[PDB]
RNA sequence: UGGAGAGUUCGAUCCUGGCUCAGGAUGAACGCUGGCGGCAUGCUUAACACAUGCAAGUCGGACGGGAAGUGGUGUUUCCAGUGGCGGACGGGUGAGUAACGCGUAAGAACCUGCCCUUGGGAGGGGAACAACAGCUGGAAACGGCUGCUAAUACCCCGUAGGCUGAGAAGCAAAAGGAGGAAUCCGCCCGAGGAGGGGCUCGCGUCUGAUUAGCUAGUUGGUGAGGUAAUAGCUUACCAAGGCGAUGAUCAGUAGCUGGUCCGAGAGGAUGAUCAGCCACACUGGGACUGAGACACGGCCCAGACUCCUACGGGAGGCAGCAGUGGGGAAUUUUCCGCAAUGGGCGAAAGCCUGACGGAGCAAUGCCGCGUGGAGGCAGAAGGCCCACGGGUCGUGAACUUCUUUUCCCGGAGAAGAAGCAAUGACGGUAUCCGGGGAAUAAGCAUCGGCUAACUCUGUGCCAGCAGCCGCGGUAAGACAGAGGAUGCAAGCGUUAUCCGGAAUGAUUGGGCGUAAAGCGUCUGUAGGUGGCUUUUUAAGUCCGCCGUCAAAUCCCAGGGCUCAACCCUGGACAG
């Protein structure tokens, strides 16, 4: 342990603290419109077509979002909602897109995950 | 000036009703600088300092139509 | 709807009472300041300027009789009132002993 | 009123000694003594006390904005450095 | 009565070490779903700009009156006006402010409406003035002349403990009004009490020193000036100091605290709701009135906006309640009532009071209940698996008897009202009795390992999954669907955020030969520590006691709403 009589002279003290996904202040969901819709390849060892696209939220800034499940309806000028959170497998992409809210529809005949994805219950 | 009564710390439809000695440029329930005695509506708990009241009442201290009632259902306020 | 008669609710008719509630109290603020710098004129100047021959009444207590009179009758309204009204007759009481030849 | 020792470091003031108190207290968290030393303006109206004398400074009656405490007694003389 | 971890850097092992997950919590949002009740809570993003209504008025037992309404044949009552008191209470916001703002402990140089204890006095006069009336300038706002008039409007005179002063002496106050064979209230001065509000001092109060210098009334001293009051608060002069590494100044950020969340504790992160304190309220500045606010719903000036105009000139500002626009992931009825508690006024009645008491919207959270109970096959259809000899979903269902809270319908009906022609918003209230009938009421996530729970198809590094290690290139329990199972529950899941896990800043709790780590080596100031004996001090420390540590949280024991949440007594604790 450092010696008591250098922990009145310097006194330990933690940082000013780095956030994971930089959602404004304190907030869990964030508006924004989408700019580009393009398609990207993963790292080393995943090798498929990954739909990503560059959402411009409320603030100014324009960061890269990744959309779930099979299949979607995003133009180049969708007011979509993002969530936050890391796929840790596409460098750059830091946050992830709430289907079924807004603009961005729900997965067509999924009948597992209905909390997630945005998908209705079907009679 | 400061004064006699009963203030709020039950809400809804218990009314429990506190203690006083507070002044009548505060709040209705705010700041009570000393404590007595306070009673329950739907019950037989009355309680009301003896020693604490006439004590502060020489002072300055204004009786009204709450703390009264209840201080002549007891044994005190009386031709004794 | 609105009523057939006519009516505004001024608030200019608080702010004319408190406008003649100022009239009166600066008027005798503003007496018991001319007043004392008359005689804080005549106890600088040191008067002993004697003229009258039927009452040998000195200059320099004769304003100071009238500065205690101008000062305790502004204790009596709102303008001044105690502990202050006693500073007042303090400061002149102490300057007319203290610049005074023996 | 509160009494506090303490020795006079500065004396080329007009009626007004610096005093500089010395206090040892113990650390709430910790243990250790931590010391603390801070200055206060003493009046002196007779300018008897001079440089690196220690006196006792008790509460009165403020005579300016930073001065509101009177050195009163003498527990010994002069222990400074030498010229 | 309090302290469980595991996965992953290797061929592998043991260390070191970062990352990740299991937990709880959050005034939360989103996605799916959605039966109620009790209690609490609800722009945390623009202190942004605001339609409308309302949020402070009350007294004629202070007056000159009487424009309404009700009697009588002039009294209740009362529109305006003078005057008294309150608009500096309450409500809201936190922008600003790390600062003598706040918290804790002390101090002296104070003021202080209404209330209260004590003593004395309350005599005798004067000149006006709104309202009103006759004219009159203007679109309006706002007014301009002349005349009349009352009072607890105002101003003298007389008297005077107090004040000034060493003393002698000098000098200043007034209101009267009501019921009654003289009571009640109020008025003026002074000396106290109480309560409130200023002022002084010390400690603790964020981060960055790749901000180390800062500071002229700046620090202090004499004299006048000034404040309720000490004081550089102020002016002139004299001295020239004053602040700083126990870190000033500067820059960024921020209301403080009681407490809240987590944690075994310590500690860490915060301080929404409730309560104390401070500050602001269109922005900047200033003063007046008054005991007190230099004052949200007050005034004046300037500025940016909105609105009116006969453009000459004027009126406003919700960080009060409810609402609009806008922003935003997101946060509600432009409701009812004075009945209850409280505030303002009044000798009362009573009036005013979106303070508040209630209702409404929203599963936002906590708590409780409900959506059926028993019985029922040799395990029926119909699905999934199948070695097709079966098994499973399954008592699950159907079929049978039974009870029916809550929801629905009908009839009763406690208490919160003390006051006291018997006075309630809430209320078709709580709760109770009865009548139909299960009749109206469940889902969500997950199932490779940590993580509690399995296979068969389809797809097939394709499409997609993912907190981490990682899964998918033909039979992958980690993709997609189905059957089944697990967990939880009207909640579930996801995300955000703090704490825990991190003895990974360790004060309680860690380390520096090689894993990150002794500065290349000395001298040395401040600072930290310091042999042995006796006496003394006793400051630290320790014991006991007296204050304060607000209340409410938390904890222990005990009560009341059918339980609980919630509410509540005393104690404990506030280190």
């Amino acid at each position: 342990m450092p010696t008591i009589k250098q922990l009145i002279r310097n006194t330990r003290q933690p940082i000013r603290n780095v956030t994971k996904s930089p959602a404004l202040r304190g907030c869990p969901q964030r508006r924004g419109t989408c700019t580009r819709v393009y398609t990207i390849t993963p790292k080393k060892p995943n090798s498929a077509l990954r739909k990503v696209a560059r959402v411009r939220l409320t603030s100014g800034f324009e960061i890269t979002a990744y959309i779930p499940g099979i299949g979607h309806n995003l133009q180049e000028h969708s007011v979509v909602l993002v969530r936050g959170g890391r796929v840790k497998d596409l460098p750059g992409v830091r946050y992830h897109i709430v289907r079924g809210t807004l603009d961005a529809v729900g997965v067509k005949d999924r009948q597992q995950g209905r909390s997630k994805y945005g998908v209705k219950k079907p009679k | 000036m400061v004064k006699l009564r009963l203030k709020r710390c039950g809400r809804k439809q218990r009314a429990v009703y506190r203690i006083v000695a507070i002044d009548v440029r505060s709040r209705r329930e705010g700041r009570d600088l000393q404590k007595v005695g306070f009673y329950d509506p739907i019950k037989s708990q009355t309680y009301l300092n003896v020693p604490a009241i006439l004590d502060f009442l020489e002072k300055g201290a204004q009786p009204t139509e709450t703390v009264y009632d209840i201080l002549k259902r007891a044994e005190v306020f009386k031709e004794f | 709807a609105a009523a057939p008669t006519k009516k505004a609710d001024s608030a200019a008719k608080r702010a004319r009472q408190a406008e003649k509630r100022r009239v009166y109290n600066k008027s005798k603020k503003s007496e018991a300041r001319t007043r004392m710098k008359k005689v804080l004129e005549a106890l600088e100047g040191l008067k002993k300027k004697t003229d009258a021959q039927a009452d040998e009444i000195v200059t320099v207590e004769k304003l100071i009789g009238e500065a205690y009179s101008a000062i305790d009758k502004a204790v009596k309204v709102k303008a001044l009132h105690k502990n202050t009204g006693a500073r007042r007759k303090s400061r002149l009481a102490r300057r007319k002993k203290a610049v005074e030849i023996h | 009123m509160k009494t506090m020792q303490g020795r006079v470091v500065c004396a080329t003031s007009d009626k007004t000694v610096a005093v500089e108190v010395v206090r040892l207290a113990p650390h709430p968290k910790y243990k250790r003594r931590v010391r603390m030393k801070k200055k206060y303006q003493a009046h002196d109206p007779d300018n008897q006390f001079k440089v690196g004398d220690v006196v006792r400074l008790e509460k009165s009656r403020p005579i300016s904005k930073t001065k509101s405490f009177v050195a009163l007694p003498v527990i010994a003389r002069a222990a400074r450095k030498a010229e």
